[PDB]
């Protein structure tokens, strides 16, 4: 069916077919959707590759595969700056032209066409409100139908006391760290972890503060009971292998999939019995590069629709993270203030300017910082003020820079955990 | 260990570039120039052994990530030799891919088309360019060697051939045009009054060939003339300086010279003379000697056929009473490089 | 030296000699003084030597090398009776 394929792009240019009733990422006729970006249909297949595959990265840092079909045999990478998008041959011989492909990589200064200062060819035009419809394009993902989370009233002011929070995988304390900038009273922080440097990180910045535990596999419905009835329970699943950038993916959800079920367990178990209307909030955090049928495994078992949030809002870092949760307001748009620093040359040290305006962490580009006419590293308290830590967060141990750096990686973006559990101070006391 | 890997990687979070995914070894001297990983320093000379090693019938010969000729996979793309093995596939990619790949037959490998997903092998970007600068820095004594070329941008190969007509040959390895009115290659038995502005009229050419006669003299114009003149006429047809399009030259001759015009020929081609043999049952049947830039064409050598038998075989067949032949299956696959590098198309 | 230590940690030392290696006692563990606490023993501002991207053991010998941060201020005290002042 490919030569049929070709077949209905030679009917389209003769303009016997429509491009819009044509799926323009792999030829089939079934188009429930249009293509964001482009122009042209798109069929549900197609949205799950699309799903899967759109913010996938090599070690390179441009584009796992091709832009317009999530696949393709060999891309053609974009020499713009910042721009990490890969058009693959086969979709460039029918959009732009079976001989403009081959004289395209003659050019050396060759800008891909999210990136052409054009921006009209002849098979191929750019839609125009693309960030919007990408924006859209994830609240078009009705497939998985569910109510809405239950909104319950705001208990007034003088009645408001500490928040207690159970924190599964707590890495480097970012949930506790995030609810004391904001001004609420913590009554208790429980937090389950294995990797010890991060629990001397949290131990050391959380002085007399937090009270720690072993294993959550371990942690036992009785446990949950005897700590205290919970008010708040956060947690976010580990991203080392269910990412595409880690070199080894032996499984993709043997592992953290595993863990991302004993978070749903310890849920079930800190949440009150029906009947019991007490102020009771979740929040379950994932990486956006995942699995379809994984996402839907956990959007059913969580019983929820997520939101995507990506830090570019309001950080120097690309992060985009599905939240699952009830928090109020947890779909309203993000709000960067002035202490956020949205270029990432204000997060540099003196004496170091960035090429990059942002940097997606992960002769070729493997480094991001131009000092001294030299190719090198974020520094790892450069790092932290990317991510919108406090300055020198991490360094509290005698640990390398490769295992600080990696550790640093990992956690949620503060000004976006900021965005997210700013309502519970209507819900909660204040210092 | 080849199986051990996949804990290495997965288990031990350690990255491919450490270890040898050819084979298994902890200890690597390079990277792997096609696919993301390390290659280990026996595996890097044995790489670059079998590199442009093809077979008769078209077909890369050794396994294009490890070089194991011993179990094959065909790729399903007309327009790829690239030919892989077993213990590859299921160890790099995952349990039980070999076989599912091997029920396929209508399977596309790695380097055509990447979308299907891969437990641990991953291709390298740009990997054409990355494998000719690995054999650059890690040959020794590296020569003449160009860029491999991406299909699509695969051009029809333009042809000079001097006192040998090699239409019916390439175009039987399917690189020259069968329904085409307008040739392909420009065949001149008579060079003598050529100018340069003659070649240049004639269009670039990508190949040149020239060949010396086979003993029944069609004149006698001594054996030394045709070695010259094909060396004016090359001179003529190469590129204008600064051009990165791939240009190839194979001079061939079939015993026709002695041993002295031999060294002024391999001085003035500036390298040593392959001699590439039809043996039959052990038995030295003919032998022709050949310069050429073309990839592998110095692997097809045999050190074993001493030059007192090549003067013994002249000697026994020029005294025969029998019409001369050209002896094309000898030089014939000594043009399957090429593949890799100009436009294919098959009947 | 317990002033100086992170908490969560207790010395079994009052102090450090530097010209029972490691000299803290953490949950029934002996572990070295970490780097900002080595600067907290000098008399360091806190968090004083994490500039850039160096290791541990290079940043610990680039602490221990440096001079008594409260015996320089005792011995360039006087200095203010002879320049200007902020
Ligand atoms: N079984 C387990 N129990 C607790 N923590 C675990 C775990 N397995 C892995 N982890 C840790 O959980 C983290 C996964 S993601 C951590 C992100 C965290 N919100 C932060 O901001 O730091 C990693 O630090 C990982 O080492
Ligand atoms: N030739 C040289 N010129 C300048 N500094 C030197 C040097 N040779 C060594 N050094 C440095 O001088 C220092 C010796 S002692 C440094 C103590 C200093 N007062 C402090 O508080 O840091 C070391 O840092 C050493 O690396
Ligand atoms: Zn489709
Ligand atoms: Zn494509
Ligand atoms: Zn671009
Ligand atoms: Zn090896
Ligand atoms: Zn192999
Ligand atoms: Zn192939």
């Amino acid at each position: 069916d490919e030569r049929t394929r070709e077949r209905l792009v030679y009917e389209v240019r003769q303009k016997c077919r429509n491009i819009e009733d044509i799926c323009i990422s792999c030829g089939s006729l079934n188009v429930t959707l249009e293509h964001p970006l482009f122009v042209g249909g798109m069929c549900q297949n197609c949205k799950n590759c699309f799903l899967e595959c759109a913010y996938q990265y090599d070690d390179d840092g441009y584009q796992s595969y091709c832009t317009i079909c999530c696949g393709g045999r060999e891309v053609l990478m974009c020499g713009n700056n910042n721009c990490c998008r890969c058009f693959c041959v086969e979709c460039v011989d029918l959009l732009v032209g079976p001989g403009a492909a081959q004289a395209a990589i003659k050019e050396d200064p060759w800008n891909c066409y999210m990136c052409g200062h054009k921006g009209t060819y002849g098979l191929l035009r750019r839609r125009e409100d693309w960030p919007s419809r990408l924006q859209m394009f994830f609240a078009n993902n009705h497939d998985q139908e569910f109510d809405p989370p239950k909104v319950y009233p705001p208990v007034p002011a003088e009645k408001r006391k500490p928040i207690r929070v159970l924190s599964l995988f707590d890495g480097i304390a970012t949930g506790l760290l995030v609810l004391k900038d904001l001004g609420i009273q913590v009554d208790r922080y429980i937090a389950s972890e294995v990797c010890e440097d991060s629990i001397t990180v949290g131990m050391v910045r959380h002085q007399g503060k937090i009270m720690y535990v072993g294993d959550v596999r371990s942690v036992t419905q009785k446990h949950i009971q005897e700590w205290g009835p919970f008010d708040l329970v956060i947690g976010g699943s580990p991203c080392n292998d269910l990412s595409i950038v880690n070199p080894a993916r032996k499984g993709l959800y043997e592992g953290t999939g595993r863990l991302f079920f004993e978070f749903y367990r310890l849920l079930h178990d800190a949440r009150p019995k029906e009947g019991d209307d007490r102020p009771f909030f979740w929040l379950f955090e994932n990486v956006v590069a995942m699995g379809v049928s994984d996402k839907r495994d956990i959007s059913r078992f969580l019983e929820s629709n997520p939101v995507m949030i990506d830090a570019k809002e309001v950080s120097a870092a690309h992060r985009a993270r599905y939240f699952w949760g009830n928090l109020p307001g947890m779909n309203r748009p993000l709000a960067s203030t002035v202490n956020d620093k949205l270029e990432l040359q204000e997060c540099l040290e003196h004496g170091r300017i960035a090429k990059f305006s942002k940097v997606r962490t992960i002769k070729d580009q493997h480094f991001p910082v131009f000092m001294n006419e030299k190719e090198d590293i974020l520094w790892c308290t450069e790092m932290e003020r990317v991510f919108g830590f406090p300055v020198h967060y991490t360094d509290v141990s005698n640990m390398s820079r490769l295992a600080r750096q990696r550790l640093l990686g990992r956690s949620w973006s503060v000004p976006v955990i900021r965005h997210l559990f700013a309502p519970l101070k209507e819900y909660f006391a204040c210092v | 260990g080849r199986d051990l890997i996949a804990y290495e990687v997965k288990a031990n979070q350690r990255n491919i570039e450490d270890i040898c995914i050819c084979c298994g070894s902890l200890q690597v001297h390079t990277q792997h120039p096609l696919f993301e990983g390390g290659i280990c320093a026996p595996c890097k000379d044995k790489f670059l052994d079998a590199l442009f090693l093809y077979d008769d019938d078209g077909y890369q010969s050794y396994c294009s990530i490890c070089c194991s000729g011993e179990t094959l996979l065909i790729c399903g793309n007309p327009d790829c030799t690239r030919c892989y093995c077993f213990e590859c596939v299921d160890s790099l990619v995952g349990p039980g891919t070999s076989g599912k790949v091997h029920a396929m037959s209508n399977w596309v490998c790695y380097l055509c088309l990447p979308s299907s997903r891969s437990g641990l092998l991953q291709r390298r970007r740009k990997w054409r360019s990355q494998l000719k600068a690995f054999y650059d820095r890690e040959s020794e004594n590296p020569l003449e060697m160009f860029e491999t070329v991406p299909v699509w941008r695969r051009q029809p190969v333009r042809v000079l051939s001097l006192f040998e007509d090699i239409k019916k040959e390439l175009t039987s390895l399917g690189f020259l045009e069968s329904g085409s009115d307008p040739g392909q290659l420009k065949h001149v038995v008579d060079v003598t009054d050529t100018v340069r502005k003659d070649v240049e009229e004639w269009g670039p050419f990508d190949l040149v060939y020239g060949a010396t006669p086979p003993l029944g003299h069609t004149c006698d114009r001594p054996p030394s003339w045709y070695l010259f003149q094909f060396h004016r006429l090359l001179q003529y047809a190469r590129p204008k300086p600064g051009s990165p399009g791939p240009f190839f030259w194979m001079f061939v001759d079939n015993l026709v010279l002695n041993k002295e015009d031999l060294d002024v020929a391999s001085r003035f081609l500036e390298m040593e003379p392959v001699t590439i043999p039809d043996v039959h049952g052990g038995s030295l049947q003919n032998a022709v000697r050949v310069w050429s830039n073309i990839p592998a064409i110095r692997s097809r050598h045999w050190a074993l056929v001493s030059e007192e038998e090549l003067s013994l075989l002249a000697q026994n067949k020029q005294s025969s009473k029998l019409a001369a032949k050209w002896p094309t299956k000898l030089v014939k696959n000594c043009f399957l490089p090429l593949r890799e590098y100009f436009k294919y198309f098959s009947t």
